[PDB]
DNA sequence: ACACACTCTCCAATTCTCTAA
């Protein structure tokens, strides 16, 4: 056989290399100010996911490394489930 | 075999001879032509070549070989114009039959020569061989007739057309009402030859304007030239505006609908309303060039493709990366998009419309086609005749005819029809909107219970069985409707008719429609978007209304209007404005601001908002910034608040019952 | 393909260009046997029909080439001149088959002697320097003089592409 | 408002108010322009005679 | 059989370029100077169109003076500048004029193909030399002056081509050339893939005149101390065989860029 | 034999459609 394709998953997600990398750090990363304009701190949200995703799975363009996310993040039942939990760790 | 066609190629050149032929004792040089005898049959036996022959074997190759011996220029137009030009000298004055005679069946072959062109999968190998030529020798066609004396052969036509209106209806006969079916029929087809459409077999992945012949000779800005010294446009508006007084309205008034149709067809309404110009005009745009000459100067380096050095970028975690190119040392923006550019993959795409000629449906029409002065000020004329004049009596005769034909239809007389109301109403609009001589009186034929009936009907036969062309052209005239209804608002019956247009099953409908947008093209997704901006304009002005608001509020519509959105570099100053109005209702008002926080609405805001996009005084960056604002100032907040809102940023919103909802909100 | 043209039916050219009318079948007929009726009447004023004493002189010599004056040609039958002007490639082909039937009238089997005849043009009236001939002139006849300055040896050719060669230089 | 009625439309439709050298030499000679060929046979048959 | 049309088809379009053509119209139309002698408009460019259809010309001459005062100038700067961008343009804003007042003059009995016009312009602000032609000033509009050297003999140059399928009776036509000898992608009836043993339609292609002629600086211009340039300069059409070795001449038109073929 | 240009082929990745809980 030819060599398999290698993709983006769940697991890589759900890996300690993944998601919680981003809840262990989002606080610290960014910070917003009136200070500085729209433009500004529009452009600084975007650097620290940008980052991220690069890190994680350096394949494709950014705006594919989302669209990708949408497929498996509706789709798949076990990362449905780390999403819940993280919302019941905020009903505790 | 090769050798029986072109025994009938020989068979129809001789024939192209026994005709007749101009005469060589004329000393006349040259003379007009001169007729043969036999003629008659030769006429006739042409006709059934096509008829007996060609249909009932489903071929084109009688046309071909007319076209290669060019009966059309050479002959029929020549035996025409000397029967019309002997007979105009005769009037002027102030077997002869048997001439008569001739001018008929003469006449009845341009029709059929000229006759538009269909292709199917039912249509013979032969004729889809035979497509592409046939459309170059067709538009060899319309650049002759139009041309020969100025266009002269046309005043033959209407002069045939006379002889039948002379005399009572009381008297006219059936054979007799075909001749002024006939004549109409001819022009319908003039004004429908245009250039080209490219058709290949998909076998493989790898113009059509002849030598003779250029844009200046079939544009439609020419037929309007022809047409008006040719005396047409005249026999139109007497003609469709006396059409109540017993003429038989079943013969004449659908090709009379179809005229109108094609050559309203490729005119947006602002080109015929003004709101060294064209010099002043220029100049701006060379400003506009300017800036975008500018845009190119900020991204290039001083110094020359060969100095570069090297740069390397340090991560979090101490990773590094390399980029080149000098730009990228000083400019950490420009240095992020240069890196994500080299990767090579994109994600392979999805794409709903055929069998029809181009129109609004299926194409750009910010691109409008341009008037000499005299033929816009003559064409103005024509259509503000019309309608002061026709539009009421002819759409009450066609609609209340399709009531009782409905069943029956195909899919072009339902694109026309629903096309030839919208432009009408349109434009009429606009007029009073410029001027007080104008009024909305002259198109209120539109709004009587039987046409919305109508127009509804079509809309709804059309979604159910997923035809999505008539489904186009259906929403493009509903939009109308609601429009006028508006207007005559802002002055009895019109509330009985809103509240009959309003029964919750067309809000059903016109709810679902923007969700299944998301799809299909550019323009089907611009029709949404401007029908519910109206849908909802109206029912505010109502007064029902938060049963109907939170109907159209939830995910599948923001994806269709984000998917619309960011192709922004293609769209009007004017349709930004109404996706902006739209989610200043649900942000703001509705205050459901859980929907918009999803990635990709905030990837979008940095390109429009940059230096990039949207122009830094256009009216645009005004209702953007203030926007953005707005939601980063909320987003704030909600993220302090409860920060798993980091990861929720990037996928759907979670449709489970317990945690769900304290999520929302 | 039975029936021909008269010949003030050719005045009128049909077809989209020449060569696509020269080339035609019932008017490629009409012109060989106009040619043909040409070469057989043609006279002095003494009468002394000048092509069949030309042709007599032909086998006498056992020659090859046949000589026609162009003004002979623009006497009578004028279009045929014309279109000699603006197509001879094409004019040519025929004119050398008519002039193969003619020599044949005076020599029967003169086949075995040569088999084919080739016409060649004199007096042309009109004529130009090697500095007037432009892109306009390409595949039309034309007259031009000079001084020879350079010649090569004669080699062999291959004719078609059993073999059969003509000489070149 | 207008009307535009048919007895004014057929009253007012009719009331209403050098090879350049060479070519034309051809052209004109052109358009100007069995015992015939005995002269031809005579030539022919004289070969006989003499 | 899998047919399919080319739906998405519907090109982009240089509004420039239209506003352009559509303003060199009207000037065309009315420049309206008034006459030598009197108070009264004479249309000169109307004329000189009279003029050529009077005698079958196939060129027409404009003044740089005249383009500067109309409208601002913004027209002879947009013609100036991008020259190489605007010249079809300016050439579908004549054809219509043309056809308007003299539709003799289109053509060049069969069929007769169209006259190929040359707009021309003289009067120009100022003359450069030899020296002075450098890279940024690629495609824009010039006149420059020097002694002729060397010229060619008149050559034709192929404009538009047209051809024939070997395997399979079909047809390619107005095929563009540029720079080098150009030739069809595919054989246009699918019944057929051959792309090889095309052969060139001498009638129904379209050629014209082109000559290379040499020159070299002015003597009396060659700073101290240096030694004279030289550059090779194209003529076409009705101007070919004007220029004499051994002569002063002055020129006009683009600079443009030739590749290694 | 050593880099190239071009052709051919198979296999699995992907999206679309139907069915039932
Ligand atoms: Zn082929």
């Amino acid at each position: 056989k030819r060599r398999p394709q290698v993709k983006l998953t769940a697991e890589k997600l759900l890996s300690d290399k993944g998601l919680p990398y981003v809840l262990k750090n989002a606080h610290k990363r960014i910070r917003i100010s009136s200070k500085k304009n729209s433009y500004d701190n529009l452009s600084n949200i975007i650097q620290f996911y940008q980052l991220w995703a690069h890190e994680l799975f350096p394949k494709a363009k950014f705006k594919d490394f989302m669209k990708i996310c949408q497929t498996v993040g509706k789709t798949d039942p076990v990362l449905r489930e780390y999403r819940v939990s993280l919302f019941r760790d905020e009903m505790g | 075999a090769d050798f029986s066609l072109t025994v009938l190629r020989a068979r129809i050149a001789l024939l192209a001879t026994a005709i007749g032929g101009p005469d060589y004792t004329s000393q006349i040089d040259p003379p007009p032509y001169k007729l043969g005898d036999d003629c008659l049959a030769c006429l006739k036996d042409l006709k059934r070549w096509f008829k007996l022959v060609d249909d009932q074997q489903k071929r084109w190759d009688v046309a071909m070989a007319v076209a290669e011996y060019r009966i059309l220029t050479d002959d029929l137009l020549p035996i025409l114009i000397d029967w019309e030009n002997k007979c105009s000298l005769a009037a002027k004055l102030a077997n002869k039959a048997y001439y008569d005679k001739i001018a008929l069946n003469c006449l009845q072959l341009l029709v059929l020569m000229t006759w538009p062109l269909i292709v199917t999968e039912q249509s013979s190998s032969n004729q889809i061989t035979l497509y592409g030529e046939l459309k170059k020798h067709q538009l060899v066609y319309k650049k002759t007739i139009l041309s020969m004396e100025s266009g002269k052969v046309l005043r033959a036509a209407i002069r045939l057309a006379l002889d039948v209106i002379k005399i009572d209806r009381l008297s006219r006969t059936p054979r007799d009402n075909m001749v002024l079916k006939l004549v109409l029929n001819f022009f319908r087809n003039v004004i429908a030859i245009e250039p080209g459409e490219f058709t290949i077999n998909t076998k493989k992945s790898m113009d059509t304007l002849p030598p003779n012949v250029s844009m200046d000779d079939i544009s439609l800005n020419t037929v309007i030239s022809s047409f008006h010294k040719n005396k047409v446009f005249g026999f139109l508006l007497t003609l469709t505006s006396s059409l109540s007084k017993e003429f038989d309205q079943d013969f004449i008034n659908i090709p009379l609908l179809e005229i109108m149709f094609y050559f309203t067809k490729d005119v947006n309404q602002e080109l015929l309303f003004p709101r060294t110009s064209a010099g002043f005009e220029l100049s701006k745009l060379l400003q506009k060039e300017h800036q975008m000459r500018k845009n190119v100067i900020k991204h290039t380096s001083a110094r020359h493709s060969r100095f570069g050095g090297l740069l390397s970028i340090q991560t979090p975690d101490k990773t590094r990366l390399t980029v080149s190119g000098s730009q990228a040392l000083v400019d950490e923006k420009i240095a992020l998009q240069k890196l994500d550019d080299s990767k090579k993959w994109n994600k392979r795409i999805i794409k709903a419309a055929e069998g029809l000629p181009n129109s609004l449906l299926n194409s750009q029409t910010g691109k409008a086609i341009f008037f000499t002065e005299s033929n816009g000020k003559h064409f103005k004329e024509f259509i503000n005749n019309f309608i002061d004049s026709g539009f009421n009596i002819l759409l009450h005769s066609v609609t209340n005819y399709f009531t009782t034909e409905q069943d029956r239809m195909v899919t072009l007389e339902q694109v026309e029809y629903l096309l030839f109301f919208a432009w009408f109403v349109k434009y009429q609009l606009l007029r009073s909107k410029i001027d007080n001589s104008a009024d909305i009186k002259q198109v209120s034929e539109a709004l009587k219970e039987v046409t919305f009936i109508l127009v509804s009907s079509l809309l709804r036969s059309a979604y159910d069985l997923k035809n999505w062309t008539v489904t186009h052209a259906g929403m493009i005239a509903f939009n109308e409707l609601l429009n006028l209804v508006s207007r005559t608002k802002a002055a009895t019956d019109i509330e009985f008719i809103v509240s009959r247009l309003f029964s919750d099953e067309r809000i059903q409908l016109l709810s679902n429609l923007p969700k299944i947008g998301s799809k299909y093209s550019l323009q089907f997704m611009k029709s949404c978007i401007e029908l519910t901006h109206s849908v909802l304009k109206v029912l505010e002005q109502y007064s029902n209304f938060q049963k109907v608001q939170a109907n159209y509020m939830t995910e599948p519509v923001i994806e269709t209007y984000i998917n619309f959105l960011e192709r922004f570099r293609e769209l009007e100053d004017d349709s930004i404005k109404k996706v902006f109005s739209f989610f200043h209702r649900v942000f703001v008002q509705a205050k459901e601001q859980a929907l918009l926080f999803r990635f990709d609405l905030i990837i979008l805001l940095r390109e429009m908002l940059s230096p990039d996009g949207l122009d830094r005084m256009s009216r645009s960056r005004k209702y953007v910034s203030q926007f953005s604002d707005y939601f980063l100032a909320r987003l704030k907040k909600r993220l302090k608040k409860s920060p798993a809102w980091f990861v929720g940023l990037l996928f759907p919103p979670l449709h489970n019952s317990e945690v769900g909802f304290y999520q929302r909100y | 393909l039975r029936e021909e043209l008269t010949l003030e039916s050719l005045s009128n050219v049909k077809a989209n260009s020449y060569s696509e009318w020269i080339t035609q079948p019932n008017v490629s007929r009409t012109i060989a046997r106009e040619l043909k009726s040409f070469l057989l009447e043609y006279t002095d004023e003494t009468g002394r029909s000048v092509y069949g004493a030309r042709i007599r002189t032909l086998g006498e010599m056992n020659s090859e080439s046949l000589e026609v004056n162009y003004r002979h040609l623009a006497e009578s039958k004028a279009i045929l001149a014309l279109f000699l002007a603006k197509c001879p490639e094409e004019m040519l082909k025929i004119f050398d088959l008519v002039a193969m039937e003619a020599t044949e009238l005076h020599y029967p089997d003169y086949a075995r002697i040569h088999s084919e005849i080739h016409v060649r043009i004199s007096d042309f009236p009109t004529i130009y320097s090697l500095r007037e001939l432009r892109e306009s002139n390409l595949s039309s006849l034309v007259r031009v003089t000079g001084v020879v300055t350079r010649r090569t040896g004669v080699f062999p050719q291959l004719k078609y592409v059993k073999t059969v060669y003509r000489n070149y230089q | 408002k207008k009307f535009f009625s048919k007895e004014s439309f057929l009253a007012d439709f009719d009331d209403s108010s050098d090879h350049n050298v060479l070519l034309n030499t051809l052209r004109k000679a052109s358009r100007k322009q069995n015992p015939k060929s005995s002269a031809f046979f005579e030539s022919m048959v004289e070969d006989i005679i003499e | 059989f899998k047919s399919r049309a080319l739906n998405h088809v519907k090109k982009v379009d240089d509004v420039t370029g239209e506003k352009v053509r559509e303003a060199f119209e009207q000037f065309l139309e009315d420049f309206s100077v008034q006459s030598t002698d009197t108070g009264e408009v004479e249309k000169v460019y109307r004329a000189q169109i009279e003029f050529m259809k009077i005698y079958d010309l196939n060129t027409i001459y404009i003044d740089y003076q005249h383009l500067s005062m109309r409208e601002n100038g913004a027209l002879a700067m947009a013609i100036s500048e991008q020259y190489y961008r605007f010249l079809p343009f300016l050439q579908k804003g004549l054809r219509r004029v043309v056809r308007k007042y003299a539709p003799e003059l289109l053509n060049t009995s069969p069929e007769q193909t169209e006259r190929v016009f040359q707009i021309s312009f003289f009067n120009l602000p100022t003359v450069h030399r030899i020296r002075d032609i450098r890279s940024e000033k690629i495609g824009s509009l010039l006149s420059i002056s020097g002694t002729v050297t060397r010229t060619s003999e008149v050559r034709p140059e192929l404009y538009k081509a047209s051809f024939t399928c070997d395997m399979c009776r079909a047809i390619v036509d107005n095929v563009e050339q540029s720079f080098k000898y150009t030739e069809p992608t595919f054989c246009p009836n699918p019944s057929c893939e051959n792309r090889a043993f095309w052969t060139l339609n001498v009638t129904r292609s379209r050629f014209l005149d082109w000559q290379k002629v040499r020159i070299q600086e002015n003597a009396n211009e060659i700073p101290t101390g240096s030694m004279p340039r030289t550059l090779d300069v194209i003529l076409r059409g009705d101007s070919v065989e004007r220029a004499k070795p051994g002569d002063r001449c002055k020129f006009t038109g683009v600079e443009i860029v030739v590749p290694d073929v």
